[PDB]
């Protein structure tokens, strides 16, 4: 019965450009058991068409997951992953950066 | 390829 | 380099209703290239990787009785662990699989694998010399005791030096044009101040393939980890993946420091400086 909370990583798939068509991604990792919730939000609102790879897990057993969508940066849009999982006493909301 | 598996089981 | 062929199996058990959750995916290092889905409407094994498809309906009917046969295999399997663990029918548990075979560089077997956990904890493996198991407990003892009885690992040894081999150096092959083509990463730094008398550096390492590298900064000459941050390695979702290591820096002292990454698609590592 081990439980591992999910690290995030929140980012876009080529270095983002205001105007420029793009990929948001929501990287998760590391969690465990692999029953997981991943939206991407635009000003707090769900984007709906999300695509997802193929579960699969690390070295440790750990389970990782890519979530992603086309989008397109713009000064005044905000950008986030929501993630729930049983580790989650709520979800967890990483706000988009595009420095990181 | 996948590995055909007689079959082994836990 | 060596090559790897690895293939991952998660079975999640539904108490409420109805067979295992079951998804398998198969790598050729760090690309994926076949994927099985039992929530999926297909119910074949399906490509994920341009390569693959040179592979004919054979192929395709072949590797799809496979895996549903490894599917029943894992549903047997969640049954069984629940009573080896004395668990009762209401929970939900996991059984993951992975197995494979590495070629080196010489084209020829290097090394295989094939190993089990439950609900994320090691159960069973099979030991570097493919002729006997690692069991983590007792449970797994059990499971041992048997597969040596039936000569499990003198099967799993033919596949994995000889079948999976033979795969590994095919798909290789049909795939080169991708598989055996290093992407060096493309680098860069930013700078970010955070008030007039510090600055961030941020080493930016993309676009690259396959995702082993390493970034690091010194500081006039020597390694430098405080005040650093670094990043676990990320899908780019294109096939490549990225990388960033940061440091904060009194403004005006950029030029102490310098950050150095290492890739094998590059001849030489690089130095990059602000
Ligand atoms: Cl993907
Ligand atoms: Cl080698
Ligand atoms: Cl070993
Ligand atoms: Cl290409
Ligand atoms: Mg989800
Ligand atoms: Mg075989």
């Amino acid at each position: 019965m081990i439980q591992r909370t999910p690290k995030i990583q929140v980012y876009s798939r080529h270095p983002a450009e205001n105007g420029k068509s793009n990929f948001l991604n929501c990287y998760v990792s590391g969690f465990h058991p692999s029953d997981i919730e991943v939206d991407l939000l635009k000003n707090g609102e769900r984007i709906e068409k999300v695509e997802h790879s193929d579960l699969s897990f690390s070295k440790d057993w750990s389970f990782y997951l890519l979530y992603y969508t086309e989008f397109t940066p713009t000064e005044k849009d905000e950008y986030a992953c929501r993630v729930n999982h049983v580790t989650l006493s709520q979800p967890k909301i990483v706000k988009w950066d595009r420095d990181m | 390829a996948l590995q055909d598996a007689k079959e082994y089981f836990i | 380099g060596s090559h790897s062929m690895r293939y991952f199996f998660t079975s999640v058990s539904r108490p409420g209703r109805g067979e295992p959750r079951f998804i398998a995916v198969g790598y050729v290092d760090d690309t994926q290239f076949v994927r099985f889905d039992s929530d999926a409407a297909s119910q074949r094994m399906e490509p994920r990787a341009p390569w693959i498809e040179q592979e004919g309906p054979e192929y395709w009917d072949g590797e799809t009785r496979k895996v549903k046969a490894h599917s029943q295999t894992h549903r047997v399997d969640l049954g069984t662990l629940r009573g080896y663990y004395n668990q009762s029918e209401a929970g939900s548990h996991t059984v993951q699989r992975m197995y494979g075979c590495d070629v080196g560089s010489d084209w020829r077997f290097l090394r295989g694998y094939h190993q089990y956990a439950y609900d994320g904890k090691d159960y069973i493996a099979l030991k570097e010399d493919l002729r006997s198991w690692t069991a983590a407990d007792m449970a797994a003892q059990t499971t041992k005791h048997k597969w040596e009885a039936a000569h499990v690992a003198e099967q799993l040894r033919a596949y994995l030096e000889g079948t999976c081999v033979e795969w590994l150096r095919r798909y290789l092959e049909n795939g080169k044009e991708t598989l055996q083509r290093t992407d060096a990463p493309k680098t860069h730094m930013t700078h970010h101040a955070v008030s007039d008398h510090e600055a961030t550096l941020r080493c930016w390492a993309l676009s690259f393939y396959p995702a082993e590298i390493t970034l690091t900064w010194q500081r006039d000459g020597e390694d430098q980890t405080q005040d650093t941050e670094l990043v676990e390695t990320r899908p780019a979702g294109d096939g490549t993946f990225q990388k960033w290591a940061a440091v904060v820096v009194p403004s005006g002292q950029e030029q102490r420091y310098t950050c150095h990454v290492q890739h094998e698609g590059l001849p030489k590592p690089l130095t990059l400086r602000w």
